[PDB]
């Protein structure tokens, strides 16, 4: 079965790549601003100290995440004032520069859809939207003027129609495919992105992914300030309250019940941080793969940038993480051919360059796989390999020599 | 951090401090950002690459801008714009070799801590009261 | 860290067992003795979990170090960026203390120049495209070139094909499409 037709496929992936960068005051959150609990605090060595390092390393990798992932580009590509791009619109998803906010249409829907302390914190990425929208648009910019070019060195460029014809020629697909139906091509593309802004729009799961991360880490949160009431065996959850009812050698004992469950709440949280932790620095390693392999480049790998064979990817920036619009080809409209590993002529067996011998049922003829494009069998397009009492499902054909009318 | 310019990190010097820690509340040197109050950095108009990261964009470094640490906005690098059209192409015709660095850890320091050692030491009475404590050490 | 919460004193009379044990009964050191316990036991607990998390970050980077051995030194890889900037054509690994250093040699495209492109040639009605390489011109002349490196061919018939009119091709240009047989037989 060969396809005689295709379709251009745009899917979106999602991908964390960094967390709410929160911070601790252990010895503000175990004993607030009470003397006494403090100085109790204190024989617990440097349990504090060592919780109050573990987080701050966590948020240190969240901006190395967001820098592995984004900061690809050496420099800040722009496109042309005249977006000429062969038929191919990439409006939706570059930046609208009369609004000074853009981050372009199909991102603003990222960003809409996507949604008072006692010693927490929480600090400020490195990299702001804006910055990271920089990225995106230079990498779109990138793509798109020079693909992928700009990812092994200085930016090349090159007219877009032509970018993909090497894309699909990547793909085992002849360059004639694209250019005779670049109008179709185009006309696929644009269809398939107007596609996107309907489904995220559509599905309110579509971003469930970057959902959870936020959910968890909320969840997280609410549950070590609510521990701060649970009063773990103490006569009052309230450092306050006890301090301001019994004598020291009293109070002593009930403020070491308080700090010893609430280190131990503390302790808990900042565990299961460092676990989640390392569950985004994996998303953000793949998601920055990602960004090098389709975005930089044009994966081979089946079904690392969405299904259908690749062809380009586009990033598009995200509150927690990454979108990649994978592009891909995919075959379609297959029919049934005879065909045969070779073609028996004069005694010789001749084999197919870069192709497959198919049949009508009257006439063979020679094909590029995966899009179906019969020519005829010449010395041109075949080899010859021994004789033809070797291959079992050789078939008696006649091969034509191009030279014969030049000659006679 | 996350602490208005001039109106709140003015307070603790008001226990009278140390005349080299006080001076971190003179203006001019007084940047708000959204990171909180930095003191002591000269902010420039000017950009630069990241070298001490505060946040938010913001970021600082030490110039001989002469012998003194500013603050600026990071740049995310040089501009450049490609010559796009609908016929030209550019091709290199030369080439360089280059050869980089990759820096991999594989593997750590390989300790080993006897529980009931550290825990307890050589005391007996120790050990004794350590095995109420179940499978907790092995 | 490990060693230091050994003096942490947590709620005893005395971080050292041997000083309580030689100072008080047996029912007044238990009580003193298993307050110590319960702070070096966590204290040694958090240790270990700690040392079990920071052990999956060097297996993650040992089974990336592996990967790249295999993809990098053992072979050719052709995946972006995975072995340096630029098209990768050799590594070479190097030991060190705990981890392994690569040498990353890859191939640079510097010293660009503008030529001027088209998609196809127009010859005597037929769309002639290239064989593995691209049309470009100088202004005057049309030649076929290899892409990452400039290296101009006469446009023949040995280093095109043809496929269909020249009435589809968008970008298509007219030039003479040069074929090395006539002047054999002519
Ligand atoms: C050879 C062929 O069937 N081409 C069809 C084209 O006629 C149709 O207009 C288009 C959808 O609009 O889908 C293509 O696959
Ligand atoms: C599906 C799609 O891309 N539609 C765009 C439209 O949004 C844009 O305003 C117009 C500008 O020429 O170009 C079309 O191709
Ligand atoms: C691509 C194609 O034509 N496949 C046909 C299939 O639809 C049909 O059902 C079967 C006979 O049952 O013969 C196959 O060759
Ligand atoms: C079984 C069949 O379809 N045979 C057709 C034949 O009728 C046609 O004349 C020829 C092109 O000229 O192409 C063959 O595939
Ligand atoms: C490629 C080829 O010739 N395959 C033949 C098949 O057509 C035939 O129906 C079958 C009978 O057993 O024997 C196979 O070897
Ligand atoms: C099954 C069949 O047709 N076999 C014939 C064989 O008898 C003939 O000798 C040869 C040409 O020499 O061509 C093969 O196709
Ligand atoms: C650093 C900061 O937020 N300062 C705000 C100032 O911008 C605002 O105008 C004022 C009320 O008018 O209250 C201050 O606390
Ligand atoms: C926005 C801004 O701060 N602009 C300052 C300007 O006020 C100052 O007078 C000048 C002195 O050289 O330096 C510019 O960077
Ligand atoms: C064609 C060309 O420019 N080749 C130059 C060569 O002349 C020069 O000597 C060398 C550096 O020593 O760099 C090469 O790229
Ligand atoms: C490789 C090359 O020659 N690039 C030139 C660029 O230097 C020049 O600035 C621009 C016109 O402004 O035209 C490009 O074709
Ligand atoms: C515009 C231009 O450079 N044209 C030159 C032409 O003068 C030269 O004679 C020919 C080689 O013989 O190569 C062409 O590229
Ligand atoms: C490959 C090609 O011919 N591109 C032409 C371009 O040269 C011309 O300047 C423009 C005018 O609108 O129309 C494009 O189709
Ligand atoms: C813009 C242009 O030059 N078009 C000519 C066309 O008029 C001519 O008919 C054809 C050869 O038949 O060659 C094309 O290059």
């Amino acid at each position: 079965a060969i396809p005689t037709n295709f379709t251009i496929s745009v899917t979106t992936e999602i991908l964390p790549v960094s967390m709410t960068k929160t911070s601790v005051d252990c010895t503000m959150y175990i004993c607030g601003d009470s003397t006494e609990c403090s100085n109790l605090l204190l024989q617990y060595g440097s349990f504090c100290t060592q919780l109050n390092r573990a987080l701050t390393g966590i948020a240190v990798e969240q901006d190395k995440n967001t820098q592995e992932v984004f900061a690809q580009v050496k420099q800040i590509y722009k496109t042309p004032p005249i977006k000429d791009f062969g038929g191919f619109n990439f409006s939706q998803i570059l930046p609208d520069p009369s609004k000074p906010s853009k981050r372009s249409f199909i991102e603003d829907l990222l960003f809409n859809k996507v949604t008072k302390f006692n010693g927490l914190t929480v600090l400020p990425p490195l990299l702001t939207d804006e910055m990271i929208a920089q990225y995106t648009s230079a990498l779109l910019a990138g793509t798109i003027t020079s693909g992928w070019t700009f990812g092994a060195g200085p930016a090349l460029q090159i007219p877009f129609a032509m970018q993909m014809a090497y894309r699909f020629n990547g793909i085992g697909v002849t360059q004639n495919v694209l250019y005779e139906n670049q109008k179709l091509i185009a006309n696929q593309f644009n269809s398939a992105i107007g596609k996107i802004q309907d489904s995220l729009s559509s599905t309110p799961s579509a971003l469930g992914k970057l959902q959870d991360v936020v959910n968890q880490n909320a969840q997280a949160l609410n549950t070590l300030v609510k521990q701060l009431s649970s009063n773990f065996g103490a006569i009052s959850s309230v450092l306050n309250d006890i301090l301001s009812r019994l004598d020291k050698p009293e109070a002593e004992v009930q403020i070491d019940r308080l700090i010893t469950g609430r280190l131990q709440s503390l302790q808990t949280y900042v565990t299961q941080q460092l676990i989640r932790a390392a569950e985004i620095r994996a998303s953000a390693n793949l998601a920055a793969t990602k960004m090098s392999e389709c975005v930089l480049g044009q994966s081979k790998r089946v079904d690392f940038c969405g299904k259908g064979y690749h062809l380009m990817s586009f990033p598009q920036s995200a509150p927690h993480g990454v979108v990649f619009l994978h592009v891909t080809y995919v075959p379609a409209q297959e029919k049934n051919f005879t065909t045969a590993p070779a073609i028996c002529h004069d005694g010789k067996a001749h084999f197919p360059r870069e192709g497959v011998f198919v049949s009508n049922g009257t006439h063979w003829f020679v094909t590029q796989r995966n899009f179906y494009e019969p020519q005829i069998i010449t010395t041109d397009n075949t080899f010859v390999s021994g004789n033809c009492d070797v291959v079992i499902g050789i078939v008696n054909n006649t091969v034509y020599d191009p030279l014969q009318p030049e000659l006679d | 951090q996350g602490v208005n310019c001039t109106e709140v990190p003015v307070a603790i010097h008001a226990d009278q401090l140390t005349p080299t820690w006080r001076v971190y509340s003179t203006g001019s040197n007084v940047f708000q950002t959204r990171a909180g109050c930095l003191i002591g950095a000269e902010h420039v108009n000017n950009s630069y690459e990241c070298d001490i990261p505060i946040g938010a964009g913001i970021c600082a470094s030490y110039q001989t801008a002469s012998q003194s640490i500013i603050a600026y906005t990071m740049s995310l690098g040089a501009e450049n714009s490609v010559a796009y059209s609908n016929n030209s192409i550019a091709i290199p015709t030369n080439f360089t070799i280059s050869v980089t660095t990759e820096i991999l850890p594989v593997s750590m320091t390989k300790t080993s801590v006897d529980c009931t050692m550290y825990i307890c030491g050589d005391s007996t009475e120790c050990s004794n009261l350590l095995l109420q404590y179940g499978s907790f050490c092995t």
